[PDB]
């Protein structure tokens, strides 16, 4: 049997919202602002008081393709069919994380951050941690649990981490003043997969920690990236243009971007 | 079951298991391609759908599902056996109890999971790039996976048209071998050489013209066979032969063509391959038939329905092959009542228990 | 397929010079008498009668290849063997409006079957009646040093005969003309329906 | 408001209607397989 | 039925079809013209008028028109369809019930016609430059088209013939 190398399968699918599209987009309806009713006067005139202006975000649902030459022991159909379809389910997982515009889906960080705070509509909100290299030097983990508690308590009911491999090991590394390590105590626990009480996913496609990197994102992506997408697999098994190589042509067609901005908060580690 | 865990960790649980890559083309090959592999099949699979069964039950398999009848059911289930080795039947229970849907699924398309003690956990119907994972960490287990005998692999079945694979190919390729030979062969039935007075010398175009009106009207066909030819000088006819006429690979396609029918099991008589005369008279070579690859075939494979569907039902049933009133087998019910109904000695209802009557 | 050249040597690219040395220099006579404009008509003898044997070209003169039928699906070896660079695959119609193309084939030289050898299957199709054609530079180099010598000494070998005896007079060298010419003769075993 | 409400449109593509007789109707067809078909006429008659 | 008025527009409606041009040269080459495909026929035509039907209708049968018999009629109808595949029988009825004339027409001059809902509406006897045009438009539909079957072909037989041809 052909071995392969091992890739990271974690894709952030599971989190987000996955919707079966047929047509050629997928609109998602979102109101940007409240009815901004008002306490009535006894003697007022009392009309128009507001409408929320809402907004049509479009899903383009583009497309993927990769396209490989075939050119007894261990029979390609089989393994060349379970290899696409992991890179298909690995390069569509960078473009929800950090896809931009270009016919592809846009991931949430390419979404023009505001600082929280000073959070509108159009935007995703982050917190600072402190110092530019790494969390702050005096108390870490204070940028992690604001992070948590900078959101709503509506989303916060199921939100998860996204993170990759080498920045939940930067959050393992944290430790107290006598170096007992505040997440997973002793070197016998392992990952304990509850961070704060909710879940993580390790996405290597997240940047790492940098100067200006925003390596851990928290939220409900239920409500904030819908994923939209048709089910199916192209299978062309193509017995021409080359007879040397089978040159066989699989495609999937996926789409989107962030649903929802409220739902998703980011952690810059600036100042 | 002690030694099932350590088998599974070796192959790697959790994991899709494959098995044999080329299985979808010996299907185009040797299926789809010869006749003899195609009749050996579908002459096995149109048998075993004939023989009644014994058991409720038989209401689930007389009726499976739209479009696919109880004798095409067999039809598709044996023929993945004896094409890939497997046989795999889903089961869509709406209800609790007997459930009313049966599909047969193509086993090319499906893999194993070895799980963690070695017996499986998952199968995974794989079209394009779409998987299913279906789910054996149950008690009704959605799907009967039939095995056909294989002393090494400990997944699937041997699937006897791959123990027939070399066979195959040269059946394919001597029966296209006399194909491109027919396509691809210049045979003349002559040549009128013309030397000249050098040892080359071409003929002008007045003279050709001339040579092919003489040759296209007064000898060529049939109705000019034979005019006497007067040759100048310098023109001369060498007659050109054939010299392999017939027979181009006709005894190895000949052999070939039975051992394929061995691998399967039909006898040479029924295919209708020709050979020398092994059985006789087709009492014989169709009771061979319906007792050496088609009811132990059968007896196997209902066996696994009368396991699987008796975990939908509370009480466990027994299915087998009737081994009565099928035809094929009339020589050796001839042979079992004139034995016993010549026995004068032993009374009536001592021999009604015999023949299996229900006694009066 | 008319397989006209283009233009033809200018004479001037040919060793006239090194073939006076060729037929008497380090022996011989003197440099002697030779009309020399008679020895560039030997040479051009020569090397059309190797480029006919050879089905090479040697001094890298243009070419235009205008064929009707493709002869396979996408394939089309070019005849004369030592290729580079097709000059233009332009398509003429019945009318003739010539429509060049500028893509959907790759030539792919070699001096044993230089190809056309289109992308994927689809070579370009022909209008009916609009004869396709391709103007290609088929040759080894622009000057004679760029030869193989061994092949320019069958030249020197066969137009030295020309010169030496003018009728067809009678006359088994190791290797001769006929020995240095078969490596660069094509070796061909079809006679086939491809 | 004017994206939640979306046009509907037609049941099938239709086209600009073009005329049908096309003189097929009037002269002679022949189920043919060929490369090439050949009449057999009489310019002239037989001297009587 | 609800297909076929789309297989008689690509045909042309109204218009004659006549399927196989050589029918009428494998009659002189491969029945006229060698003894085993002539016997063959011979053989099987002659057998088949041998043989008694079951029912009235079998007085015509047994007395068609003049100068053709019981047996000397279906040697002609069984001795069409063999050699091209089809068979025709011409009624002609000076009486409205049970027609007393009987007439096979041979089937290298009969054409025809698909018609709206691809069901024939025309057979044409075609003689030198003279038609016929017998019509299908009504309800005793005066001949019975007797086809050999072919999987190809929409409106004629297949005539074994030319499978041996």
């Amino acid at each position: 049997t052909i071995r392969g190398v091992l890739r990271s399968t974690a894709s952030l699918r599971q989190i987000a919202s996955v919707v079966n599209v047929e047509a050629t987009s997928f609109d998602v309806l979102v109101d940007k602002t409240d009815m901004g009713s008002g306490w009535a006067s006894e003697t007022a005139a009392l009309s128009e008081t507001a409408t929320p202006q809402i907004d049509r975000i479009t899903i383009p649902l583009h497309e993927l393709a990769a396209m490989p030459k075939a050119s007894s022991a261990f029979d390609i159909e089989t393994w060349l069919a379970n290899r696409i379809a992991d890179k298909f389910a690995r390069a569509e997982a960078a473009a929800f994380i950090s896809g931009d515009g270009v016919d592809k889906p846009t991931g949430f960080l390419t979404k023009t951050k505001v600082a929280n705070g000073a959070w509108a509509w159009g935007s995703l909100g982050y917190v600072a941690t402190g110092a530019a290299g790494d969390f702050a030097a005096v108390n870490a983990s204070d940028a992690v649990v604001d992070l948590v508690y900078a959101l709503g308590a509506e989303y916060r009911a199921n939100a998860s981490f996204v993170m990759n491999s080498k920045t939940a090991g930067a959050v393992r590394k944290m430790k107290d003043a006598d170096g007992r390590f505040l997440w997973a105590d002793s070197l016998a626990a392992g990952e304990p997969a509850r961070l704060m009480g909710y879940p993580v996913l390790i996405a290597e496609d997240m940047p790492d920690i940098a100067a200006n990197a925003y390596a851990i994102a928290f939220g409900d992506f239920g409500n904030g990236y819908t994923i939209a997408e048709r089910p199916d697999l192209r299978v062309l098994r193509d017995p021409f243009s080359a007879k040397p190589h089978v040159l066989f042509y699989a495609s999937k067609r996926v789409g989107g971007d962030v649903s929802d901005f409220a739902a998703i908060k980011l952690l810059k580690f600036a100042a | 079951s002690v030694t099932g865990r350590i088998v599974a960790m070796a192959s790697g649980a959790g994991r899709p298991v494959w098995g044999p890559r080329d299985t979808v083309s010996l299907m185009r090959t040797g299926f789809a391609g010869n006749p003899v592999g195609f009749r050996s099949v579908k002459l096995i699979a149109e048998a075993t759908a004939a023989v009644p069964l014994i058991c409720p039950v038989l209401d689930l398999l007389r009726r499976p599902n739209a479009g696919q009848g109880r004798a095409e059911l067999f039809e598709a289930l044996i023929g993945q056996i004896l094409l890939s080795g497997n046989g795999y039947l889903e089961a869509v229970c709406p209800e609790p109890g007997v459930p009313r849907e049966l599909h047969v699924l193509r086993s090319d398309r499906m893999a194993v999971v070895p799980g963690a003690d070695g017996w499986p956990v998952g199968y995974d119907y794989t079209v394009g790039g779409r998987k299913h994972r279906f789910d054996m960490t149950g008690h009704p287990d959605p799907i009967c996976h039939i095995k056909s005998f294989h002393p090494t692999d400990d997944h699937y079945g041997l699937s006897p048209m791959q123990a027939a694979a070399v066979a195959l190919d040269v059946h394919n390729a001597a029966s296209a071998w006399s194909k491109a030979l027919l396509d691809n062969a210049a045979r003349p039935s002559g040549a009128i050489i013309y030397k000249g007075a050098d040892g080359q010398g071409v003929l002008a175009p007045e003279q050709y013209e001339r040579l092919i009106f003489e040759m296209e009207t007064h000898h060529q066909g049939a109705r000019n066979a034979g005019r006497p030819m007067l040759l100048e000088g310098g023109l001369d006819w060498k007659p050109m032969g054939f010299s392999p006429s017939d027979m181009e690979f006709h005894e190895t396609k000949a052999a070939a063509a039975r051992e394929i029918a061995l691998a399967f099991g039909v006898p040479p008589m029924l295919i209708g391959i020709p050979g020398d005369a092994t059985y006789a008279n087709y009492a014989e070579a169709n009771r061979a038939f319906y007792r050496l690859t088609v009811l132990p075939l059968l007896t196997r494979v209902s066996a696994a329905l009368a396991w699987w569907l008796s975990g939908y039902l509370g009480a466990q049933i027994e299915l087998k092959p009737d081994l009565d009133q099928v035809p094929a087998l009339a020589v050796e019910r001839d042979q079992l009542w004139a034995r016993i109904g010549a026995a004068g000695f032993l009374s009536n209802s001592e021999k009604r228990v015999l023949l299996g009557l229900p006694p009066t | 397929m008319m397989l006209n050249e283009v233009t033809a040597v200018p004479g001037t690219a040919l060793p006239v010079a090194e073939f006076r040395d060729h037929l008497r220099l380090g022996t011989g006579f003197a440099d002697l008498g030779a009309e020399d404009a008679a020895l560039l008509s030997y040479l051009r003898a020569a090397i059309a009668a190797i480029e006919g044997r050879t089905a090479k070209a040697l001094i890298s003169r243009g070419f235009r290849l205008a064929l009707t039928a493709w002869r396979w699906g996408d394939m089309q070896t070019l005849p004369i063997a030592p290729v580079a660079t097709v000059t233009a695959l332009r398509l003429v119609d019945a009318a003739g409006v010539e429509t060049p193309v500028a893509a959907g084939w790759r030539l792919v030289p070699d001096m044993a079957r230089p190809r056309i050898e289109a992308l994927g299957a689809m070579l370009p199709m022909i209008p009916t009646g609009g004869r396709v054609e391709i103007d290609f530079t088929a040759g080894f180099g622009a000057s004679w040093s760029a030869l193989p010598v061994d092949l320019a000494q069958a030249v020197f070998l066969l137009a030295a005969q020309y010169y030496e005896l003018r009728h067809d007079g009678a006359a088994a060298m190791p290797f001769g003309v006929m020995a240095l010419i078969e490596r660069w003769r094509t070796v061909r075993v079809l006679g086939g329906r491809p | 408001g004017g994206y939640l409400v979306d046009p509907q449109t037609s049941e099938t593509i239709r086209g600009v209607l073009r005329s049908t007789a096309s003189l097929r109707q009037i002269a002679s067809v022949v189920n043919v397989e060929a490369t090439s078909f050949d009449v057999l006429v009489d310019k002239t008659d037989m001297g009587s």
